[PDB]
């Protein structure tokens, strides 16, 4: 219980970790985040049309 | 064994890749379980809703200018205005 | 700049407002409206009307509100202060200070509004909690860290039996108290504030260990169904984030679904049974579930239940049976027969009422003092029409030995000394059960039927027969 | 001649029942000029709106009161008869529902609608959805589009149901 | 502005603190009118009967007459008093 205890708690603490890194890098103007946006989008829509 | 929670992160990795088709609507009054949702005329009877927060709802009562269905959880995070997603089946459950 | 609104509709205690931006608010939204008193209005939001406008409820008198006033919104639930602060004090639904000491100088505030613990989070236990009763330590016994109800109706018993614990369990406890009172009257709020400044449980310039929560019936509908949120938060906090057994005393735990009933006229919910809300077994599970033991810290509930009319088969007295390990049903028919108090032996009922937790011993006890009372009860049709010669020589002798049980199980309580004139007798468990099985053996079946009224165990059963035949 | 949008049954009729008198001899696009006229000057005028809010006057006193405002307004053809039906059955109170019903039934059949994100899309007028919304999307995405979410409230969601 | 003149129906009627009684009955009246009148504020009628705004809804507010119901018609004119039901003492 001790041992399952421990892996629960560094698994929570890494995600925490992870959360926290991926919202501040959406927040530093990613320029490579609004040009794969743009493209995803005119690709889904041709391949329904 | 050996590092478990890098297991977890390569299996959650790539997941939303096919979900930008409409299919939802607008919640035009909530309160007290009860959800008035405006529009989905493709939602049946008796079918799964996904609203915007996270809740799940229940189209129970199907009218002609809106739609009433029933919060399965709290209706705190619900309010006017938020979309309710249909899964497209009906009211079901696990089993094996 | 806030989220500010406009009223639109006032109807009592339901006054809906209109936001004006896209950016309404959500459910259990504390809202605050200036008016000129520094104080303002608390008002929580119910649901919403759509069209831009959601219904709220005030939490105090909405007399004076015109069409149109501006109404800002603090953006989270009505929050109340938690720790070690509000020890002592007496606190409203809001949780501002009521008792003149200034404010509460609290680190945290946690929300009124809060999820109750999951099926993982939950702990189970059998530990019998003594009160020194001989109607409870035999019949129903108490569990330590659950939810206890004392049923009743108007004028049996119900105020003066949760008086009666507080002071003989919750004086040597170890934890805190919070004692937040819903419904109650004016006189009582404030006789229970000096007799515990009196007796060392709520110092003003020591150190205490009682919650005092405010919120009588003089206030309007949207302050007394906040007030058992608002108690219930301080005793969360002690158990979970400090880890101590607290003990919740509700006084009545029936003026939070009555308080409700009122309101869901006019927030467009339709009327169910005896003129009652619809969801009344959703909102009573969602404040009993939080009141629980917990893998952190334990919670004794001692709340008290009001009988609409003398009737338990109402809904908001059987819907609150099943949320509680012990029950103690306070019948009217025997307040007036002279029982101290009216413990009714078939009706109570509790689930550590069994041979593992309190021995083979008063598990014997228990069921041989239930069948002799039961026997005389269903033979009452004809002991008060043909007579008590009509019956054999069995039935004469259960119809003694039951008279008697049922006035020794009477105690005089500490705190009815002035009602009474008798001291206060605190039989303990081991005393009572000796007590009981001596009896229906035969061994105290020439002394008289009064020797054993408002008495103690076995020794006072004997002193009082003695000094009546000299 | 009854369209196929619905618009509810009962307070959406009074829109749709002057709508096939209107579509006849080409009587739809003076209609919808002298519908805004009768909303503007009750609304920013405080005049006329108290005056027939209140549940007083007669039959005879709001059909005059009508009549003379229409004289030297911008109503001559079929305008008139929609107010002489709203003062006898008192329906006077709701008027802004009644000319906000009549613009649909123009942007319905002659046009797009519905939305996409954002603000509004584009409504265009041309035959079919699937054609003209691919057609929009990418000249709407490159021009503006200040940004000021969707894709990134979904990957937090699934990692804290797996933990 | 031009449609202001040109109606000619009493276009002066004071709302802010009056009314015009829409329905009574049922010891009720149905005022159309009073923006600025409070909760549970007292109010006059145009016979002298006494009445309190219960319920102000849009457009509405619910007074409870105190009296007949016979003092109180349709189209009336209620006034209010500015303050909520209070009593002499002393
Ligand atoms: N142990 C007791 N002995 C004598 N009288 C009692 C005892 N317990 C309660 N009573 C009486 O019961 C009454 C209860 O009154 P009250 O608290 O107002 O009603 P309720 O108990 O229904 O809340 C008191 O007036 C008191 O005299
Ligand atoms: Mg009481």
């Amino acid at each position: 219980r001790y041992e399952a205890q421990v892996r629960q708690h560094e698994q929570e603490q890494l995600a925490s970790t992870v959360i926290s890194k991926v919202q501040s890098e959406l927040q530093n103007a990613k320029f490579q985040d609004k040009v794969l946006a743009q493209a995803v989008e005119e690709v889904e829509r041709l391949f329904a049309k | 064994p050996t590092e478990v929670s890098s297991i977890l992160e390569s299996k959650i990795r790539g997941v939303s890749d096919e979900a930008n088709l409409d299919e939802t609507g607008r919640v035009l009054s909530v309160g007290d379980g009860i959800a008035r949702v405006f529009g989905l005329n493709n939602c049946q009877a008796e079918e799964l809703v996904e609203f915007a927060s996270g809740v799940k709802g229940m189209a129970l009562n199907l009218e002609p200018g809106q739609v009433g269905i029933v919060l399965f959880g709290s209706d705190r995070e619900v309010k006017e205005g938020e979309i309710v997603k249909r899964t497209g089946k009906i009211v079901d459950v696990p089993i094996g | 700049g806030p989220a500010s609104g406009k009223i639109r509709a006032v109807i009592g205690a339901v006054v809906d407002v209109q936001f004006e931006q896209g950016e309404l608010p959500a459910i259990l939204n504390a809202l605050t409206i200036d008016q000129g008193n520094n104080q303002k209005l608390v008002l929580e939001v119910a649901q919403h009307l759509g069209e831009n406008a959601v219904r709220a409820i005030a939490m105090d008198g909405t007399e004076g509100l015109v069409r149109g006033q501006t109404v800002v919104d603090t953006g989270a639930p009505i929050s109340v202060p938690v720790g070690r602060g509000t020890l002592g004090r007496i606190i409203n639904v809001v949780g501002e200070p009521i008792d003149e000491r200034g404010p509460i100088e609290c680190k945290q505030r946690n929300p009124i509004h809060a999820d109750p613990p999951s099926f993982v989070e939950q702990s189970t236990e059998a530990e019998v909690l003594e009160t020194g009763i001989k109607v409870v330590d035999l019949l129903a016994p108490y569990a330590r860290g659950g939810k206890i109800g004392l049923f009743g109706g108007a004028g049996v018993g119900k105020t003066v039996f949760i008086q009666e614990l507080i002071n003989n369990i919750a004086k040597a406890h170890g934890g805190f108290s919070v004692f937040t009172g819903v419904g109650e009257r004016t006189r009582e709020g404030n006789d229970l504030y000096r007799e515990m400044k009196e007796t060392g449980v709520i110092n003003l310039e020591g150190e205490s260990k009682v919650a005092l929560v405010f919120g009588q019936m003089n206030e309007p509908p949207g302050a007394r169904a906040r007030v058992a949120l608002t108690g219930l938060t301080i005793a969360e906090y002690f158990r979970d984030e400090e880890g101590q057994d607290v003990l919740l005393f509700v006084d009545n735990i029936f003026r939070f679904t009555q308080a409700g009933s009122e309101v869901s006229a006019l927030l467009g919910r339709i009327p169910s049974a005896v003129g009652y809300q619809p969801t009344l077994a959703t909102d009573m599970g969602l404040l009993q579930e939080r009141i629980t033991t917990t893998r952190k810290g334990s919670v004794t509930s001692v709340q008290a239940v009001y009988v609409p009319a003398d009737d338990l088969t109402d809904p908001a007295p059987a819907t609150t049976f099943a949320h509680l390990d012990a029950t103690t049903v306070l019948s009217r028919g025997i307040s007036e027969l002279g029982i101290y108090p009216a413990v009714d032996p078939l009706d109570s009922k509790s689930r550590l009422l069994d041979v593992s937790v309190v021995g083979q011993e008063h598990y014997d006890v228990a069921t041989g003092v239930q069948q002799t009372l039961q026997a005389y009860k269903s033979l009452q049709d004809i002991i008060a029409i043909l007579g008590m010669d009509e019956l054999s020589e069995q039935d004469k002798l259960t119809v003694e030995r039951a008279r008697k049980i049922q006035r020794f199980l009477s105690q005089p309580f500490a705190v009815a000394e002035v009602f009474t004139g008798i001291e206060g007798k605190l039989v303990r468990l081991k005393d009572t059960i000796a007590s009981f099985k001596a009896v229906l053996e035969g061994k105290y079946d020439h002394l008289p039927e009064n020797a054993f009224y408002m008495v103690g165990g076995i020794e006072d059963v004997v002193a009082k027969a003695e000094k009546i035949a000299a | 001649i009854k369209p196929p949008v619905q618009l509810f049954g009962l307070d959406g009729t009074y829109a749709t029942a002057l709508f096939s008198a209107s579509a006849k001899d080409s009587s739809i696009e003076k209609t919808f000029q002298s519908v805004q006229k009768l909303s503007s000057t009750i609304s920013k005028d405080a005049k006329v709106a108290q005056v027939l809010s209140n549940p007083a006057l007669s039959l005879n006193s709001r059909k005059e009161v009508v009549s003379v405002l229409s004289k030297e307004l911008k109503l001559e053809p079929v305008v008139s008869n929609l107010l002489t039906v709203l003062a006898e059955n008192n329906r006077l109170s709701l008027f802004d529902s009644i000319a906000k019903q009549f613009s649909v039934l123009n942007d319905a059949y002659n046009g797009v609608v519905e939305a996409t994100v954002v603000s509004a899309k584009p409504l265009d007028s041309k035959i079919l959805n699937r054609l003209t919304k691919s057609i929009t999307n990418s000249k709407y995405v490159g021009p503006g589009k200040t940004l000021k979410a969707s894709k990134v409230n979904k990957l937090n969601k699934v990692l804290s149901e797996t933990i």
